[PDB]
This record gives C-alpha cells, structure tokens and sequence, in this order.
C-alpha cells in the first residue's frame, strides 16, 4: 500500500500545481537591523515539519 | 585646500609664458602658488603639506620618476602634467593609481585652464568625502528649511540677545548650521538607518574590514552597555 499511496500523492499533487497561480506564496517582511535581509516563514498557517512547496514553471533538476 | 605646484623650470618661453599667464588666473579663485625646486623638493610638499591638490610639472621631463613616488603617497591627487607633441605612457605605469590631467601651451586660454581646475579640484572634494559628511556640507550652503529642530535653527536666535552674540561669533556660521535633527529628509535618519547613514555604516566597516560597523553618538562607555546586554538575559553568566 506504500507503492500504490504515493501514486495517489503524485496524481493530487500534479493537479494542484497546475492552479498554483491562485495562491502563490507571499513572505512577511522583517529587514530591521542587519548584514543580510533575514526571512521568515507563515506563522500560524503552516505548523508541519516536513512541509512540501510547489513550484509553477517546471525545471530540470539533477 | 588651495595649493598649486608648479615643478621644474624648461628654460624656454613657450612652456614658462602660459605658466605667468596660469599664475595670475588661478589667484583670482584663491589659490596658493609654491615654486618647488628639485625633484626632493616636490617630496616634501606632500608629507608635510596636506593642503595640495595641484602638481604641474613637464611630462617630458620626469616621466618616472614623479609618477611612482606620488603614487605611493596619494591615488587620488590630481596631477596636472603638461604633455608634448612626442609624449606616451610608460610599461611600468599601468600598475598605479594616479590622476592625470593633460593640457598644451596655448596662450590666451589661460583663463580656460583655470576653470577646469577647478572644476577637478570640486570633483577631487566630492570624491575623498563620505556620502554622509558631503551631503552635510552640502545642506548648509543650499537647504534652508525653517520650523525645525533645534530652536536656534543655525544660529537664529543667538542674533536677537547680547550675550548670545558672543557663543555664536566664537564658532562660525558654518557650525551652528551643520547641527541639525532627524528634520531633514535629504539625509535620512539615524535611528532609521536608510538612505545616507544605510551607506555611511557600509562604507566605515569595509575600510576597517568588518560586516556593518556602527557609529556610537554617546562615547564608548555607552557602546559597552548596549552590546553587554546582547548576549547577557535575565540570569546566565558571561566572563
Ligand atoms: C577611556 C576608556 C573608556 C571611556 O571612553 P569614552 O569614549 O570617553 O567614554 C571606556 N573603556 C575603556 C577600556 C577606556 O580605556
């Protein structure tokens, strides 16, 4: 059951990608005091550790 | 900073004529002339005289033997070296920071000339100064803004009391209108850190070779406070 949930993982995830243009991925600003303009992730709208990002214009990687 | 060099002397009169003419232009703008002698005597002008920003000298004359001595003084200090129908470069100066301004001796230009010197000696100013002190001396003798901070606006009210004459005539006109606030836009803020103190703290840190250093305006017994209370919370240990 492994081999055949992350082909339903592949096929949920190819269909959310294709309309990633309606959410994209806004970070919050924080550039005070010093040598490098620091991030920060969303607060409390992602909790998981191991989180996944989706990308629009596919490249070839490796 | 108003002192001009001139070296050597060639002899003839078609190099010393637009040297007279040249004398009499360049004291119309302020200007001090010396008349060095040697090649030593060039040497001394410079160490012990910080006030030069002008060396005239033949280029077909001393073509090496002034272009690396002065290099290893000044990079910047304009050298206005006059060339010669057969005049060229030399292999060993590719290697060297130095200012070289070119001219000929035309006669009745003289007046030309004197323009363009100081034209480069302004750009010599705007040059060797930070962003941050030449946009301060900038302000004085152009931005005029009224109902700012402090009250004595340049030395304002110091000219309506007898005893505030005295404090203001001591100083100069140029102090009291250099001290001014966070009421200017043109210079951005301190506490803001952005515009001229953004680039002012970049430009302290890569010529003492560090990440961003800070400019303290309360002394270092203050700067040991704020840095102490960095890495020391409410109840660990520091050595
Ligand atoms: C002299 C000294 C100070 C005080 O310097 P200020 O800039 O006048 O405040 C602070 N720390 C040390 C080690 C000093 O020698």
């Amino acid at each position: 059951m492994l081999t055949r949930l992350g082909a339903i993982v592949q096929r949920h995830l190819q269909l959310q990608q294709q309309q990633s243009d309606k959410t994209a991925l806004t970070v919050i600003r924080l550039g005070g005091i010093f040598s490098r303009r620091q991030q920060y992730q969303l607060p409390v709208n992602v909790t998981a550790s191991t989180l996944t990002l989706l990308l629009q214009k596919p490249l070839k990687l490796h | 900073m108003n002192v001009i060099a001139i070296l050597n002397h060639m002899g003839v009169y078609f190099k010393e004529e637009p040297i007279r003419e040249l004398h009499r232009a360049l004291e119309r703008l302020n200007f001090q002339i010396v008349y060095p002698n040697d090649r030593d005597d060039l040497l001394k002008l410079i160490e012990n005289n910080a006030r030069l920003c002008g060396v005239i000298f033949d280029w077909d004359k001393y073509n090496l033997e002034l272009c690396e001595e002065i290099s290893k003084m000044n990079e910047n200090l304009p050298l206005y070296a006059f060339a010669n129908t057969y005049s060229t470069l030399d292999v060993s100066l590719n290697d060297l920071r130095l200012q070289i301004s070119f001219f000929e001796y035309a006669l009745g230009a003289a007046e030309d000339i004197a323009n363009k010197i100081k034209q480069t000696t302004d750009e010599y100013i705007n040059t060797i100064l930070p962003p941050l002190t030449k946009a301060l001396f900038k302000y004085v003798r152009e931005g005029k803004y009224t109902f700012c901070t402090p009250g004595h606006m340049g030395g304002t009210a110091f000219q309506k009391s007898p005893v505030g004459s005295l404090f203001y005539d001591f100083f100069g006109p140029n102090t009291m209108k250099s001290d001014i606030s966070i009421s200017v836009s043109e210079l951005g803020s301190l506490l803001d850190h952005s515009g001229p103190h953004k680039e002012a703290e970049q430009y302290i840190a890569r010529v003492f070779n560090a990440d961003r250093s800070y400019m303290v305006t309360n002394g270092t017994s203050t700067a040991n406070k704020i840095v102490g209370m960095y890495s020391a919370p409410a109840g660990s240990t520091i050595l």
